[PDB]
């Protein structure tokens, strides 16, 4: 299962 | 067998800009027709060599494009219909409004409502971040008290979300083009970066606006203020990146923020609030 | 920036036997970036109903895909891939050999 | 015995080509088990390997949250980096993701992984401690200064010491006998003259799983690996894969090279020789 990214920037 | 059609630099474009057309096919921009009927197409059958450049922009450039691309050994010579594109021309008068609720400051994850509205009465709005290659949203306007409404979703919240929009209304004679646009407004994601610490800091009290995270900027608020301060974050001794905000200063209950250079509507979470008295 | 062209296999999914149905197979690895163009060919003609793997890469970031197709090899048929990328200025075209 | 679970992302900016693009594949060891692709007619995680479809529909649900998501992300990052580098609007680019899990016959995580690229190149990537970065220029510098005050690496973290491991775990006894038994290599050497004075032996392994095998010529009990040629292993198609190795010998002096394989299926590493 995937992980969720923070959903930052670069 | 279908063709990518784009426009660029974006197909909303106003009256005097310029947008090109381009229908790449069997991997060139190759030679190509448009089309409005797929079966027929428009300007008697003129075949782009490269590009269709609408430059000025006029409102006889407005419609919904398709084309088709050279397929020379082929049994009809051409290629299917490709994605269409529709070229809406914005105008120059009849300008809404656009605001955000609650507030153009945005938890990540959470939801914001972007409320078009004007005294005109418009059939519909259009809303349309800055820079995107989708489609203007469009919603009905809803009509109470002498003004036209619509409200956008916008959300969950995160940093793709942020930055400028627009609002338009519709055009009564057709539906490509757009009123001008409304004037911009930013809207700002908080988070997901940590919050600073905010606290009275020979010696002056001032605000002071602290974190060791490294940023670049440091914006201080009042509930029931308009006007956000801004400073540069300076590198203290103790590895600490710290803004110190200074009789004139309004009592009250404030927060602050981190930010990073050139990313300004990416904001840090909110300081704890912090009330300042006298 | 750094691209890199294709290395190229062609082969079978089993051992070749005249007359016995298997899989053509052209492996295109090692290539960045990722658009590429393959067809596997039957006397110098693309052969329909090639179906292919998806977009992977290897540790160096480089992409590889597997292209294959059903096909029931005979004597007189010459196989072979022809893979097209930005780094290539036509077509490589590698032809498939029994032995390798 | 050890296994390992990898998720791949591609973002690519194609600008006049097509939309921007972002395409995940997930592997447990060499077995790729789903994909998801936004050029797609219906883009959302889907299946490609049997045993993941024992999954239910809150499964799927949100690993296609979780892919759009990251696709909405990764779409606006081509953006920033076109400014981080001063690259015009233009151009096409790459951004690559990785990360996965690496476990012991034991079960127990053996090392984590997260790694980005931009047109190929190194950008920024975990360090071993899970706690840290590495970022390999100026810009990716910046990246690091926003993870770090966001503590993107306190989620990788946990991601991989938790929910990784755990779901390699599942899928390893969901696909039990396919991800866990070794298709050992079929082997034969072949022979193929170059000339009236030198020929090639070319000894070959095929239909095995998983990929990583060892494929040595000797000569008189001394390795060639030198004079060595070996091809890349390749996919078979039928998730097991192939390689050959091969090496010019002088006419008559065949008896003298023997070929050596080594691979998890095999409980004795073998040796082969040609004869006619
Ligand atoms: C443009 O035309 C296509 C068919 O050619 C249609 O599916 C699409 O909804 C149209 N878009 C608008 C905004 O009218
Ligand atoms: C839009 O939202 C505002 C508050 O956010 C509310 O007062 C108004 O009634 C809403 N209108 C519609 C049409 O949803
Ligand atoms: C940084 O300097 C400020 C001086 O205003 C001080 O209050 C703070 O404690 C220092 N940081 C640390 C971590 O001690």
């Amino acid at each position: 299962a995937s992980l969720n990214l923070p959903a930052v920037s670069w | 067998d279908k063709p990518f059609l784009s426009a660029w630099p974006s197909a909303v474009v106003p009256q005097g800009g310029h947008v090109t057309l381009r229908c790449h096919y069997r991997h060139r921009f190759n030679n190509f027709m448009l089309y409005k009927r797929i079966h027929i197409p428009i300007f008697h059958g003129r075949i782009f060599q490269e590009s269709f450049n609408m430059s000025p922009v006029t409102t006889a450039h407005a419609g919904n494009y398709t084309c088709r691309g050279s397929h020379p050994h082929s049994p009809t010579g051409w290629s299917a219909a490709s994605n269409p594109v529709v070229i809406m021309v914005t105008g120059n008068h009849r300008k809404p409004s656009l605001l955000a609720h609650p507030g153009p400051l945005v938890k990540s994850g959470e939801r914001v409502i972007l409320q078009c509205w004007s005294d005109i009465m418009f059939e519909h709005f259009f809303l349309h971040k800055e820079g995107i290659s989708k489609d203007p949203s469009r919603l009905v306007g809803q009509i109470h008290d002498g003004v036209s409404k619509a409200n956008f979703s916008i959300g969950p919240m995160m940093f793709a979300l942020a930055g400028t929009y627009r609002c338009y209304g519709s055009v009564t004679h057709t539906p490509y083009q757009l009123s001008a646009p409304s004037d911009p407004l930013d809207i700002v994601v908080t988070g997901p970066y940590e919050k600073p610490s905010l606290s009275a800091q020979g010696e002056s009290v001032t605000l002071s606006c602290s974190s060791r995270s490294s940023y670049d900027m440091y914006h201080l608020s009042r509930e029931g203020g308009a006007h956000e301060r801004r400073l540069p974050a300076v590198r203290k001794v103790n590895r600490t990146f710290q803004a110190d905000f200074p009789p004139a200063t309004h009592g009250g209950t404030y927060r602050c923020f981190g930010s990073f250079r050139h990313s300004p509507y990416e904001w840090s979470d909110p300081s704890d609030p912090l009330l300042v008295s006298v | 920036m750094i691209q890199r062209t294709p290395k190229i296999q062609v082969y079978s999914r089993h051992p070749a036997e005249n007359g016995k149905s298997n899989f053509l197979n052209c492996y295109v690895s090692g290539f960045h970036p990722s658009d590429i163009e393959v067809d596997l060919l039957k006397n110098g003609e693309r052969i329909e109903k090639v179906e292919h793997s998806d977009l992977s890469f290897s540790k160096d970031w480089s992409f590889y895909l597997l292209y294959y197709t059903e096909f029931t090899p005979t004597e007189k048929d010459e196989y072979a891939c022809r893979v097209n990328h930005v780094t290539l200025s036509q077509p490589k075209i590698v032809k498939w050999d029994r032995d390798m | 015995g050890s296994h390992s679970m990898r998720y791949f992302y591609t973002a690519m900016s194609r600008p006049g080509r097509g939309e921007p693009r972002f395409i995940a594949v997930g592997y447990v060891d060499d077995t790729q088990f789903v994909r998801f692709d936004s050029d797609a007619a219906s883009p959302r995680m889907a299946p490609r390997a049997p045993w993941i479809e024992q999954e239910g529909p809150e499964y799927w649900d949100g690993e296609t949250r979780n892919m759009k998501a990251s696709a909405q992300t990764y779409r606006e990052n081509l953006r920033i980096a076109l400014r981080y580098y001063n690259q015009s609007e233009a151009g096409s680019h790459i951004i690559q993701v990785m990360y996965g899990c690496d476990v012991g016959p034991d079960g127990r995580l053996l090392r984590g992984h997260n790694q980005y690229a931009y047109d190929g190149k190194d950008y920024i990537a975990l360090n071993e401690d899970l706690s840290s970065w590495t970022a390999a220029d100026t810009a990716a510098q910046i990246t690091q200064r926003k993870w770090e005050a966001a503590r993107v690496a306190e989620q990788l973290r946990a991601y991989l010491e938790g929910l990784c491991v755990e779901w390699l775990r599942r899928y390893l006894e969901n696909g039990k006998e396919t991800l866990q038994r070794a298709d050992p290599p079929k082997t034969h050497v072949t022979h193929h003259p170059i000339s009236d004075h030198e020929a090639t032996l070319r000894c070959w392994a095929l239909g095995f799983y998983p990929a990583e095998i060892t494929l040595t010529w000797q000569r008189d009990g001394e390795d060639q690996t030198q004079d060595t040629e070996l091809v890349e292993t390749r996919p078979a198609g039928d998730r097991t894969f192939q390689k050959w190795a091969a090496v010019v010998v002088p006419s008559g002096e065949e008896q003298r090279y023997t070929c050596h394989v080594q691979h998890e299926g095999l409980p004795k590493p073998l040796t082969l020789r040609w004869e006619p």
